[PDB]
RNA sequence: UUGACCUCAAAUCAGGUAGGAGUACCCGCUGAACUUAAGCAUAUCAAUAAGCGGAGGAAAAGAAACCAACCGGGAUUGCCUUAGUAACGGCGAGUGAAGCGGCAAAAGCUCAAAUUUGAAAUCUGGUACCUUCGGUGCCCGAGUUGUAAUUUGGAGAGGGCAACUUUGGGGCCGUUCCUUGUCUAUGUUCCUUGGAACAGGACGUCAUAGAGGGUGAGAAUCCCGUGUGGCGAGGAGUGCGGUUCUUUGUAAAGUGCCUUCGAAGAGUCGAGUUGUUUGGGAAUGCAGCUCUAAGUGGGUGGUAAAUUCCAUCUAAAGCUAAAUAUUGGCGAGAGACCGAUAGCGAACAAGUACAGUGAUGGAAAGAUGAAAAGAACUUUGAAAAGAGAGUGAAAAAGUACGU
RNA sequence: UAAUGGUUAUAUGCCGCCCGUCUUGAAACACGGACCAAGGAGUCUAACGUCUAUGCGAGUGUUUGGGUGUAAAACCCAUACGCGUAAUGAAAGUGAACGUAGGUUGGGGCCUCGCAAGAGGUGCACAAUCGACCGAUCCUGAUGUCUUCGGAUGGAUUUG
RNA sequence: AUGCCCUGACGAGUAGGCAGGCGUGGAGGUCAGUGACGAAGCCUAGACCGUAAGGUCGGGUCGAACGGCCUCUAGUGCAGAUCUUGGUGGUAGUAGCAAAUAUUCAAAUGAGAACUUUGAAGACUGAAGUGGGGAAAGGUUCCACGUCAACAGCAGUUGGA
């Protein structure tokens, strides 16, 4: 249970802090777990998700479908992965919103800041 | 507990226990003590005789710590000696080592004679005593000592 | 300024606590109040003082299952239900059952090790909450005593030889010498004094 | 209205009393914050014991004069008889009250001993030196409690001299009652011729 | 002629400062009526609402012109009690304290003045220079119609003689706290239902973490958090280890005897009267007016006066933290509260839309779906739309959308 | 088995005025109601009275505070304070056993004798009655005293 | 064992009293309660229990929670208050849309013309005007294009919409 006197177990307070979270705070909310390979390879379990990361859907109707994320659509609290789209009846292709907690990251888009974030969380980076 | 009241039993019946003819109003007798000398006098006399009028002297600036004189009777008087040591004073009832009871330290101002201490001599340090209370202590072989 | 907090006499508070500790003895009320304690060897369930220094929750639930509180533990966390009204959005979202109360004398880790376990509550012998001992005003909480806790209960409440360690307190007297009247009624000294009985359902004459 | 056989009540509720209802919901909250303050203060006023040494005084007002209690401060004569100055006494935690005076030698000697016992039991650190720490005790009251003095021994011989001790009360009431009237008749005996 | 002094001016002179807001709580002033008294004028409501002036994080009060009458206590504030009492009152309705006692918190002090008279030793400003919440030098000024040192009634001051003891200040990092960053467990394994598994069944794992929230249905183990610890970053008049000023130094301060003194607040205390107020009763406080003080004496001692004592303080000058209040602001955490006719008037572009010349008044109004996947296309019709077709788990969810 | 029976609609015979309300009296040509949904009216508090339950009981009341805590909970505690153990009087004051804590009449239960009836003893609570004790009231006024204080004693359907 | 049973008598009722129960919101306990294989709600001249308050079940609709029992608690039960807020009827396709002399023919546009546009005709205000401007007030109503769901109490392709 909660022991501190600054964190809150109020439901109304906690849902307001979720649904009105700004973009930089929705980045850590929209985290995604890593695969069996990557957790073995780096030593970290989940990462705040980025655009050109490669994911595998492990839940829902699109389960088992691979792809690369085209957009982290933080206003809708969702990601849109390429190649996981919906055909409209008028030939169009709208993307399907996925929540990143139902994804699994299979390849990291790495730069210096992702590398620094892995070593900050105590990761191997190998 | 709101469920145990008769408001819950008066749901459905029109007058809520107050009557139709009477027809419960704001204040039919006047508020508070209205008309105690006029239309409540048969209740003011009969259950409260003596309410109206003055009685004797006014005391300006009365301090009740002047009048502090709590009374202890000789029907107790021995409870002030603790219960363990009390039995060895009642037996071996003697002068020349008699129990000392600081009446004031127990918080009494006057000693009164309600009755029948044993025949054990005691030394009583009272602020005040009565006449009979003085006599009964001395008839048991004790003494009354005055302290302030 | 409606009256919220209610006053009870301190002795009538202690009267109820003593009668609640007495109800955590023999198992009829402990079964009646829930508390799966059929396969317990004996009640009161006293375990060693070594429980008071368990500091890991893994080692704490190993000890409670080993002394037979496993079915009481699994009675909680299979009774987690959503609350049945408007209170689930007044921070009272989930309901579950009460588990075994663990009573100690020294905290050396047992409170924190049993903190996360659903349903298992802890208590010092010096406190012994009535809201824990008779939850729902229902006598007979399943209590696991430590050995130091069980010895200290003579000091905290008194005996016929040791006073109470509370000022002026004595454990309450009985107004009847036994709870069984059928033994008294069937005693030889009463059964001789009585006349012979009737048919226990009368024959309808006329 | 006036109704059945019931006591006459004196409820004072015909002002706007509902504006001035104070319900102490914060009794438990103020207790934690008072206990937080004492812990905060004791850390701030480390090793010093959180309160001053107060004198023993005799309570006033004949209802209460059978008791002693803690007073306000140690009565400049008492500080001087204890062997220190009032200004230095105020810096090692002795309360000094300038406005009380001594007329009881027994209360005086009880307070000088109380001041001498205090100086024996306190360690006073150097004003700038090394000063190794010496275990804060949070109360001067519990270390130096106000003990009531014994009034008599528990057992004595009976000394009844026949004075009757209720006549004593009746006579001493009557010398006060007629004190002025028999000095006036005495001086009006002495102003004849 | 000239040079001051005093009083009064002026300047877009040099530097400052006041206004207004908010106002829950706080200090004042001003001030009702409805109401009750079964009518009503005293009274009560009420020393209230309304009106006005002034502050702060608290304010006010506060180190006795006190309470008492005891063996006496000892600044103020607040709680429990006193006590619905003493007392006031058409002695009617009603009103109504205080001392003691137990606690919470504690804290004490400063001027008026002594002739420095062998130092106006004191201070603002300008200017210069530094180590700049200031310091040093110089100059003008203020000021003897009194700025410093010394003293504040508990005392204390001058002089004389045995005395001994204590000498202060500034940076630094770590150490207190405020903020804030970051890191810190364990399944998304299998079967069934399902559109969706977060459901059920099986087998585990973590737990100082099974608070909470999110994610397509009830998720400790998917995610964020939570729990416990770590590592930082920036700030706080600093409790503590070194520091440095080191002829900071016969400076200053405590304390013992003798001796001479001991200044202590005026249209003020007090009195009468008027009005108001009080529980305050031959008068509780306040204010107007009139009269107007004393120096081993002035107040108080709850029945007016005279006489005799006694007791206790030392007014007419001033500062002061904490306990205490807080329907306002800022930040939190809660609830046996309410659940869209409820709860704030307002869950929503709400004090909004709108009404009024204006002061003011003042709403209604939440919910498709897990995702717009918000109905391509065909056909009928001028079109709205229909009928098909589709999407969707469901169109008995089609933006007129949960039930 | 819808055969009996249930429900329901209808038909037939007989009965049946519109509810609520105030009123002596309502179907009234007395008042309110066109209809429906939702809301909608003896509450909380301070101080108490009777009764009842519970704890302790000549005492009782921890919760103003303090300690403690898993933190508005629970648990623990000193000194007070309130109420009660003493009344009476306007007040100064004074202040409760002649006695087996009284006598008489009843009185349950108990004890003894009794087959039972009854008899006798003891009789709590309670009821009536006559007393005694404390205060106040009105009388009496002892020994003593620096002679005006003191108040012993004995009094009453007077009083509380 | 406020159980089981035997026996006897009784049963009107306003105001009113009391007792035993039914139901609602929330709380403590419990039923390791029910539940997306369908909770709650709602409809049901289908069923069952209870004298009754009510309770239970089946069917249909529906889609996320909710019950029994022992207790706690209250913002707890509606037919009335010319109650409050909202919704809806009958009256009823009724009353009415009758002041200001008045319209008519053809063509055009259009899905659609009593009402629009043009032409023709008839008329009127009749210069103290139904004419040209302005003040106050309004505020974009002016003008063009597009448009006709609502508004112009008929209509509308027209319009100060
Ligand atoms: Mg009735
Ligand atoms: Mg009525
Ligand atoms: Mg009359
Ligand atoms: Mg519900
Ligand atoms: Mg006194
Ligand atoms: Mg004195
Ligand atoms: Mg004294
Ligand atoms: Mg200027
Ligand atoms: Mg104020
Ligand atoms: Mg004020
Ligand atoms: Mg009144
Ligand atoms: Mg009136
Ligand atoms: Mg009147
Ligand atoms: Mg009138
Ligand atoms: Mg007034
Ligand atoms: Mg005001
Ligand atoms: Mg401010
Ligand atoms: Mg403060
Ligand atoms: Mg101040
Ligand atoms: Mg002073
Ligand atoms: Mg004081
Ligand atoms: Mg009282
Ligand atoms: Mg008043
Ligand atoms: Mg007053
Ligand atoms: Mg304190
Ligand atoms: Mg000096
Ligand atoms: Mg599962
Ligand atoms: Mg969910
Ligand atoms: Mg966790
Ligand atoms: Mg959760
Ligand atoms: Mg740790
Ligand atoms: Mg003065
Ligand atoms: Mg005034
Ligand atoms: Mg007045
Ligand atoms: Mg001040
Ligand atoms: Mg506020
Ligand atoms: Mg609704
Ligand atoms: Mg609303
Ligand atoms: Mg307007
Ligand atoms: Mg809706
Ligand atoms: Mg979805
Ligand atoms: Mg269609
Ligand atoms: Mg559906
Ligand atoms: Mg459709
Ligand atoms: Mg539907
Ligand atoms: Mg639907
Ligand atoms: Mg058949
Ligand atoms: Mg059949
Ligand atoms: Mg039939
Ligand atoms: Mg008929
Ligand atoms: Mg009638
Ligand atoms: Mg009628
Ligand atoms: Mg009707
Ligand atoms: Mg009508
Ligand atoms: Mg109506
Ligand atoms: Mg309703
Ligand atoms: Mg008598
Ligand atoms: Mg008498
Ligand atoms: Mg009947
Ligand atoms: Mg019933
Ligand atoms: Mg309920
Ligand atoms: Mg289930
Ligand atoms: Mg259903
Ligand atoms: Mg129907
Ligand atoms: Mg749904
Ligand atoms: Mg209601
Ligand atoms: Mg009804
Ligand atoms: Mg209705
Ligand atoms: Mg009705
Ligand atoms: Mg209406
Ligand atoms: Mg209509
Ligand atoms: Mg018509
Ligand atoms: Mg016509
Ligand atoms: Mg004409
Ligand atoms: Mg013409
Ligand atoms: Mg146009
Ligand atoms: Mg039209
Ligand atoms: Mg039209
Ligand atoms: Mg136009």
């Amino acid at each position: 249970a909660k022991q501190s006197l600054d964190v809150s177990s109020d439901r109304r307070k906690a849902r307001k802090a979720y649904f009105t979270a700004p973009s930089s705070q929705r980045r850590v909310l929209l985290s995604a777990p890593l695969s069996k390979e990557l957790r073995a390879q780096y030593g970290i379990k989940a990462l705040p998700i980025r655009r050109d990361d490669e994911v595998l859907v492990v839940r829902g109707s699109k389960k088992g479908q691979e792809g690369k994320i085209s957009s982290v659509y933080r206003l809708k609290f969702a990601v849109q992965v390429d190649k996981v789209t919906k055909e409209k009846v008028n030939g169009a292709s709208v993307p399907i919103n996925l929540h990143p907690s139902k994804l699994v990251i299979t390849k990291l888009h790495l730069d210096k800041d992702r590398k620094a974030l892995i070593q900050r969380k105590g990761g191997k980076l190998e | 507990p709101s469920r145990f009241t008769k408001t819950r039993k008066h749901r459905g019946h029109v007058s809520a226990g107050k009557g139709r003819i009477g027809k419960h109003r704001k204040h039919p007798g006047g508020r508070g003590m209205a008309g105690g000398q006029h239309h409540h006098r048969i209740n003011m006399d009969k259950y409260h005789p003596g309410y109206f009028g003055k009685v004797g002297m006014r005391y300006f600036h009365k301090q009740q710590a002047h009048f502090w004189k709590p009374v202890l009777n000789l029907d107790k008087l021995w409870t002030l000696i603790p219960e363990d040591k009390r039995d060895q004073y009642l037996k071996s009832a003697s002068k020349e080592t008699a129990p000392v009871i600081d009446t004031l330290a127990a918080g009494y101002g006057k000693i009164l004679g309600k009755g029948r201490i044993p025949n054990v001599p005691v030394i009583v340090k009272a602020r005040f005593v009565s006449k009979l209370a003085e006599e009964k202590i001395r008839a048991a072989g004790g003494v009354v000592e005055l302290i302030a | 300024w409606r009256k919220w907090n209610v006053k009870v006499n301190h002795n009538e508070k202690r009267y109820a606590t003593a009668s609640a500790i007495a109800a955590t003895a023999v198992a009829s009320l402990v079964l009646a109040r829930g508390h799966r304690v059929e396969k317990i060897p004996e009640i009161p369930l006293v375990v060693s003082t070594d429980l008071e220094s368990i500091q890991k929750t893994k080692e704490a639930v190993a000890a409670l299952k080993a002394v037979g509180a496993h079915s009481d533990l699994l009675k909680v966390l299979k009774s987690k239900k959503l609350r049945a009204g408007k209170g689930k959005y007044r921070n009272r979202r989930w309901t579950q059952r009460r588990g075994p109360l663990v009573v100690y004398a020294e905290d050396n880790g047992i409170v924190k090790a049993l903190r996360n376990v659903p349903g298992v509550e802890t208590a010092n012998v010096a406190s012994l909450n009535l809201l824990q001992l008779a939850p729902g005003a229902h006598l007979g909480r399943f209590v696991i005593w430590t050995e130091a806790a069980f010895t200290k209960l003579d000091q905290v409440w008194g005996s016929e030889t040791v006073a109470s360690s509370k000022v002026g307190y004595t454990l309450p007297s009985h107004i009847i010498s036994t709870s069984d009247v059928t033994r008294i009624i069937n005693s030889s000294e009463i059964q001789s004094a009585i006349r012979p009985a009737g048919q226990a359902t009368q024959k309808r004459t006329h | 209205a006036i109704s059945k056989n019931l006591p006459i009540l004196k409820n004072h509720f015909r002002k706007h009393w509902q504006e001035r209802v104070k319900v102490h919901f914060d009794q438990a909250g103020k207790k934690v914050s008072r206990r937080n303050a004492r812990a905060t203060r004791a850390a701030k006023i480390a090793p010093r014991p959180l309160d001053l040494l107060r004198p023993v005084v005799r309570a006033p007002t004949v209802k209460y004069n059978r008791k002693v209690r803690a007073g306000r401060g140690f009565t400049l004569a008492e500080v001087k008889a204890a062997g220190l100055t009032a200004a230095y006494a105020r810096t090692i935690g002795i309360a000094v009250d300038h406005r009380r005076q001594n007329r009881n030698q027994e209360i005086f000697d009880a307070n000088v001993q109380r001041l001498k016992e205090y100086q024996s039991k306190i360690i006073v650190f150097p004003r700038n030196g090394k000063a190794p720490e010496a275990e804060q005790v949070l109360s001067a009251a519990a270390t130096f409690p106000i003990a009531q003095p014994a009034t008599d021994v528990e057992a004595r011989a009976v000394q009844d001299n026949g004075e009757s001790a209720f006549r004593t009360l009746r006579l001493a009431r009557s010398e006060k009652k007629f004190r002025g009237i028999r000095e006036k008749r005495a001086r009006e005996k002495a102003e004849a011729e």
